[PDB]
């Protein structure tokens, strides 16, 4: 019963961009597919809709022409073609099904279109400090832009996880924190490893935490 | 010309009854608009569609306590026992058609505060550097601090009992799932700094109440 979307990155201004969003817990042709975004600062904005047919599609005059709409039935995708891309166009992208209303929205995906280089974070443990209860981390340090995802034994461990916001530097760098509570006799029974990914950059990394 | 103009910001009490203006244009005010709800890391939730007529449809997982008014170009989202967790970005929404054109105009969305809730003093971690960022000439110490409300801490940097300003990064307090606010705080070192000292501290003061945690070179 939800939405998922994907495509998003960073990208240099002119250049194109392709955004996909797979349907789930409902069927295909029951709902108009609209993508709806969010510039910093702004508020929500229309982007684009398309029947449940594929007869009529919209798009805002602010995107007109530069922008293509398209729907698939079988995987139950629709896409978001991105082409003359401008700043302004800087927003989290989300999708969201209509039958009159916007009832069911995706988690968004965000787009930087920027002369702005990437850049790829290091990855620091935060070993537990020598009872009863221990806090143990990782430090994603200096990348962009975002995000970054974090998790932790490749996703087997979310109880007592806190991934703390980005902090935005004077540098124009972020830099994170995701720190896990554990039970003290777990330090020597468990594995703790955090899974970093930040996509812009290519940068994949698994880091063991370790007292 | 379509235009939803709503306020920036609202507070109410605690359990009390809350009231969120909308308001359409003239030559729109026969116009059905939607309320959406909007809390950070999340995906903006329906919460009702609203007729002129006053007919009104909830969304799928929206409590009781929510309703929906028509009054001539008024549109109202009430919110009667107001819980904490109530505590998000609401905004209003329309839809029109031009042509074949499609439109959606979107407001500005309100930040609507609950106020009266019970203080918690945070919690606070304080980390080390650590070994691999020191070995790249680097050095920082990482304080976080979570659990707390209402979501307005300070946080002082020490080195050996005297204050630290030079490098210190801070986050805005932001809303966790539970209702209470967490931050961070980032002091970026030299090596030399780190170890020149008998240990770093961080202060967190809090509606005049203070945590400290300290850590040390080994």
């Amino acid at each position: 019963v939800q939405l998922v979307e994907s495509g998003g990155g960073l990208v240099q201004p002119g250049r194109a961009l392709r955004l996909s969003c797979a349907a789930s817990g409902f069927t295909f042709d029951d709902y108009a597919m609209h993508w709806v975004r969010q510039a910093p600062g702004k508020g929500l904005e229309w982007v684009s809709g398309i029947s449940w047919n594929s007869g009529s599609r919209g798009y805002a005059d602010s995107v007109k022409g530069r922008f293509t709409i398209s729907r698939d039935n079988a995987k139950k995708s629709q896409y978001l073609q991105m082409n003359s891309l401008r700043v302004e166009d800087t927003a989290f992208y989300y999708c969201a099904r209509m039958n009159g209303t916007f009832d069911y929205w995706g988690q968004g995906t965000l787009v930087t279109v920027s002369l702005a280089s990437t850049k790829g974070p290091s990855v620091f443990p935060l070993a537990p400090s020598s009872g009863g209860t221990a806090a143990l981390g990782c430090l994603v340090k200096d990348y962009f832009p975002e995000p970054v995802t974090v998790s932790w034994n490749s996703g087997a461990l979310t109880s007592g996880v806190h991934t703390f916001p980005a902090v935005l530097q004077s540098s124009g760098l972020y830099s994170l924190s995701s720190v896990v509570t554990v039970p003290s006799s777990s330090l020597g029974t468990q594995t703790y490893i955090c899974n970093v990914n930040h996509k812009p950059s290519n940068t994949k990394v698994d880091k063991r935490v370790e007292p | 010309q379509l235009v939803l103009t709503q306020s920036s910001s609202a507070s109410f009490s605690l359990g009390a009854s809350a009231k969120l203006t909308c308001t359409l244009s003239s030559q729109h005010s026969t116009y059905t608009i939607e309320w959406y709800q909007q809390q950070p890391l999340k995906p903006p939730k329906f919460v009702m569609e609203l007729r002129k007529d006053g007919s009104h449809n909830t969304g799928d997982g929206i409590p009781d306590r929510f309703s929906g008014s028509s009054s001539g170009a008024d549109r109202y989202l009430s919110i009667s026992n107001i819980q904490p967790e109530d505590e998000a970005i609401y905004i209003c929404g329309v839809g029109d058609t031009i042509k074949e054109q499609f439109v959606y105009v979107f407001g500005g969305g309100t930040k609507v505060t609950v106020l009266g809730q019970p203080k918690a003093a945070p919690s606070v971690t304080l980390f080390p550097p650590s070994s691999e960022e020191l070995q790249a000439n680097k050095a920082t110490l990482v304080c976080l601090i979570s659990d707390f409300y209402p979501g307005a801490v300070t946080v002082a940097w020490k080195a050996d009992s005297s204050p630290v300003k030079a490098g210190v990064e801070t986050t805005t307090p932001s809303k966790q799932s539970n209702n209470k606010y967490a931050a961070s705080s980032y002091l970026s070192l030299t090596p030399e700094q780190w170890k020149s000292h008998r240990s770093y501290s961080c202060q967190v003061t809090h509606e005049g109440s203070t945590v400290e945690k300290t850590v040390a070179p080994t």
